[PDB]
């Protein structure tokens, strides 16, 4: 039947494979305006699932130190 | 465009703490405020306008015998001679508004068409012829986050304070709901799924599928 | 960023349970009070400040 | 295989008579039967067909073609009117909390949905239940926007809050254009002003200025208005977008609502005009926003050894149309005498750009 | 104090039972290419 | 802790007016500069 | 053959995790990614 | 295989067949948090000294707060 032999290298379980705790998550993104801008928005939500300051902390805990 | 970025820009700096046992946020408040007004002004002199050259190397031109007529000159850069190409169509009021072309313009433009529009006329004239105040600003936005993170274990304490049979059984239940999200993704990690050991609701799912 | 819902839900807990565990007197977190209060940020700022205020008058 | 003993499912008079669709309630009467039903789990279905055909197909679940949505999903939206006055405390302490606040998120997003086609929001316009709970949800985010003490946000409790305001918003920009104000101190647009303030995104801040500009048309400059209630500094702060030139959204936000801010009457205009940090602003904008992002004739030949525009961009056409209407304003008003003091300015870009000379027509004829 | 907390975020993890779930995948004893050598060298050697 | 309050509520007091004080300078020179452009 | 069904049930049934799961469908942040999946585009004008 | 049971058996037990666990034997904290959600548990009718504890670590997070603001002033 054609079926490849287990000593074929195909063989492997999972060497991609994503599960939807581990897909990416919608969050704010953040806008960058000149230099000398203090009034700008510099925030975008859409309907994020974090949608607040609550982004920043995670940037601050993990990313930040 | 602004271009997206890949760390936070601002932050809210809350105001939710009791206003009158921290101090000198309205200082902060006044402080940022103004901050926001010294640098509006400075936007506003970065688009600043200058008028230097209405009639005042490759920046000066020697213009023909024949534009010579409309200009008064006969050398000057390119800008003045677009400008005052304009201002001679503007001044003998020749646009249609009721570009109908003069009869020195016809000499000029060497064309007895006698009506151009504005874009080839100015053809023919054509033819005749920084770093640190991004580390300021992630240094301040690495601190109002901070702050943003002391007056959430702030407003967590103190809203634990009042009612704390509210927020216990909150607690109680965001750990027995929380605990059980981690803990779906642990049968999937490929030694422990060829092992044939989870294969014997991965059996009902087999009949949806072949259904399917 | 990369921010998934493993990676969010496991930082709520995180967050929760720095907070029950502080409220029990079981967490020591004295090696993060001693970089916002206690090093010399509290007074060499005050130093600071006690000669721009001074700069400021004239 | 076919056979009377092996089953009994086709014996003379049932086996090509039965029509195509016996198999059950419709996909659309199923959503319909299961969404007044009181079981849990199972609303959680509903609300999610309902939310999805909301994004897929929104002509088929449209207010009008149904009159009898509405009654259902106000069953679900209402209740957050009573959460929504809790989220300073912990307010949600069991599956059951977030059981009845998800579902009715949900119920908010799909009628946030239904409310962008046209003959769909003329039914939420009718009924003042739905008016009332957005002016609700805009009265708190006014607390939140504020400062005060009377309402604390809890901020563990942001997540299901500020997916709560980008909804109300958005049903409100469909909802600011059936509406014209004719008094002073009026709700939807003391809220709108006071968000704007401090919102500190860019959405929110488009959708804002978008709403406001529906909420100043149908109405007439010479009388007490709604345009009263904001002063120097909210309109110090619409014009200050025009100094970003970084992006081309905000631009035509704050050009499209001064345009609409100074169409009736002139008194806008000598009011526009009064503070002097409004005015040094479009003395020093617009005759820049004419050439913004519009290739021009890049004169560097003085440092070396013309290919002039030939269209323009969509920020140079509105503020050409804004130019167009301030010119003519009135002989002695300041609306001349700020196309007086841009004319010398106005040149140049008419000069590096011909089409201009069409598109100000008016302006030229005006002055 | 039987619980120590650091500025850091992976110890903080460690002290508390969240110390291996900030991983984007869990760790594998099968995805080495050394091991599935082995394992196909005895299949194939019965 | 209270010294710090009192100084940086001295310093920002002083700070806001030198500010607006070079503040209104500027923009009265921005109106000298305005009027010599028109002449102009 | 026994590897290549045994990929189809884990990549047929992780998919559907979200729609399937007590516990991880009513959750918060699963939700509000669902609902931000599904907001149309607002009509310009 | 003749066929006298339902046609969904026969995918079950060839996906369960324990053929490669033989040849795969033959190569190769948390326990705080089971009990305090349980002492929280029991905790759960006076409740006075938690509140008064819970006062009394507010007054050292709106301290620290207050420092990081008086840094944020310098650095403003």
């Amino acid at each position: 039947s054609n079926i490849p032999d287990p000593t074929l290298p195909p063989t492997e379980m999972m060497t991609r494979f994503l599960h939807p705790n581990w897909y990416a998550l919608p969050t704010t993104v953040w806008l960058k305006y000149g230099n000398y801008n203090s009034w700008a928005p510099s925030f975008n939500e859409n309907g994020t699932v974090v949608d607040s300051t609550t982004r920043g902390l995670i940037w601050l805990e993990r990313i930040g130190y | 465009n602004p271009v997206p970025v890949t760390y936070p820009t601002d932050a809210y700096i809350p105001t939710y703490l009791p206003d009158d046992k921290v101090s000198n946020l309205a200082d902060l408040k006044k402080l940022i405020e103004m901050d926001s007004r010294l640098d509006l002004y400075l936007t506003r002199r970065r688009l600043d306008t200058s008028i230097n050259l209405p009639t005042n190397d490759g920046g000066k031109v020697q213009y023909s015998p024949n534009l010579a007529t409309l200009i008064g000159m006969q050398t000057g850069s390119v800008n003045d001679a677009v400008y005052s190409i304009y201002k001679y169509i503007l001044i003998n009021n020749l646009f249609v508004t009721e570009v109908k072309l003069d009869s020195l313009l016809q000499k000029v433009l060497d064309t007895n068409a006698a009506h151009l529009p504005l874009m080839n006329v100015v053809q023919t004239v054509n033819k005749l012829v920084d770093a640190e105040d991004t580390a300021k600003l992630r240094e301040i936005t690495k601190l109002a986050l901070q702050l943003n993170s002391s007056a959430q274990k702030y407003q967590f304490f103190h809203e634990l304070s009042l009612h704390p049979r509210e927020t216990l059984t909150h607690y109680l239940w965001s750990s027995k709901q929380n605990e059980l999200v981690l803990q779906g993704d642990q049968y999937f990690n490929e030694d422990a799924a060829r092992t044939s050991d989870i294969y014997s609701s991965l059996m009902g799912n087999i009949s949806l599928l072949y259904s399917q | 960023n990369n921010v998934t819902l493993k990676n969010l839900t496991a930082f709520q807990l995180l967050s929760q349970r720095e907070n029950i565990c502080e409220l029990l007197n079981l967490v020591e977190s004295t090696e993060r009070h001693n970089s916002i209060i206690n090093p010399e940020r509290q007074r060499m700022s005050l130093e600071e400040m006690k000669k721009m205020l001074d700069a400021l008058k004239n | 295989t076919k056979s009377i003993h092996y089953s009994l499912a086709n014996f003379n008079v049932f086996q090509s008579l039965p029509k195509e669709t016996a198999r059950g309630v419709d996909d659309l009467t199923r959503m319909e039967m299961a969404l007044l039903s009181g079981i849990p789990e199972e609303i959680k279905w509903s609300l999610k067909k309902y939310l999805t055909y909301s994004n897929k197909a929104p002509y088929m679940i449209s207010l009008r073609t149904l009159p009898d949505l509405l009654p259902l999903f106000k069953t679900f939206i209402l209740p957050l009117e009573r959460i929504v006055e809790g989220l300073n405390k912990s307010s949600i302490c069991d599956s059951k909390a977030m059981d009845s606040l998800q579902m009715g998120l949900n119920a908010l997003l799909i009628l946030r949905n239904l409310a962008q086609d046209t003959d769909s929001v003329q039914i939420l316009v009718k009924d003042r239940e739905i008016k009332s709970f957005i002016l609700f949800i805009l009265k708190k985010f006014q607390c939140v926007a504020t400062g005060d003490n009377k309402w604390q946000l809890y901020e563990g409790n942001a997540t299901f809050f500020n997916e709560l305001t980008h909804y109300t918003l958005d049903l409100m920009e469909a909802i600011s254009s059936y509406i014209a104000p004719a008094m002073k101190d009026d709700h939807y647009f003391q809220t709108l002003v006071s968000i704007l303030n401090y919102t500190k995104d860019r959405y929110m801040v488009i959708s804002i200025l978008r709403s406001l500009s529906r909420l100043l048309v149908r109405s007439k400059a010479n009388e007490e208005s709604a345009a009263d209630n904001l002063d120097h500094k909210t309109l110090s702060l619409i014009v200050s977008f025009l100094l970003l030139e970084c992006d081309s959204e905000l631009i035509i936000a704050s050009l499209d609502f001064l345009y609409q801010y100074i169409l009736p009457g002139s008194q806008r205009i000598t009011e526009l005009f009064k503070s002097k940090e409004c005015s040094l602003i479009l003395e020093a904008t617009l005759p820049n926003l004419l050439s913004y992002n519009i290739a021009t004739p890049d004169y560097h030949l003085l440092q070396k050894h013309v290919k002039f525009p030939q269209e323009l961009s969509d920020v140079s056409k509105v503020a050409c149309t804004f130019l167009c209407l301030l010119s003519n304003d009135t002989d002695d008003g300041a609306g001349s005498a700020f196309c007086q003091r841009i004319r010398p300015l106005v040149l140049h870009k008419l000069a590096d750009i011909p089409p201009l000379t069409l598109a100000l027509s008016e302006y030229m004829e005006n002055t | 104090k039987p619980i120590k907390i650091s500025a850091d975020f992976n110890a903080k993890a460690k002290s508390l039972g969240l110390e291996s779930k900030f991983s984007n995948a869990t760790k594998t004893a099968l995805g080495d290419p050394d091991t599935e050598i082995r394992i196909s060298a005895r299949i194939s050697n019965r | 802790i209270e010294e710090s309050q009192a100084i940086i509520q001295e310093l920002v007091k002083l700070t806001m007016e030198k500010l607006e004080s070079k503040f209104t300078k500027l923009c009265d020179l921005e109106t000298q500069l305005e009027m010599e452009k028109l002449k102009y | 053959k026994q590897k290549s069904i045994r990929q189809k049930l884990i990549n047929n049934v992780a998919s559907q995790a979200h729609h399937n799961i007590p516990y991880l469908r009513d959750s918060p942040f699963t939700a509000a990614a669902q609902r931000s999946v599904q907001i149309r585009s607002k009509v310009i004008v | 295989v003749g066929g006298h049971k339902r046609v969904e058996d026969c995918i079950e037990k060839f996906l369960s067949l324990p053929i490669e666990d033989n040849y795969i034997r033959e190569v190769v904290g948390s326990k705080l948090m089971e009990c305090v959600n349980d002492a929280v548990q029991t905790l759960l009718d006076k409740l006075g000294k938690v509140s008064d504890k819970s006062r009394e670590i507010s007054e050292k997070y709106i301290e620290e707060s207050q420092a990081i603001i008086q840094e944020l002033v310098k650095l403003t």
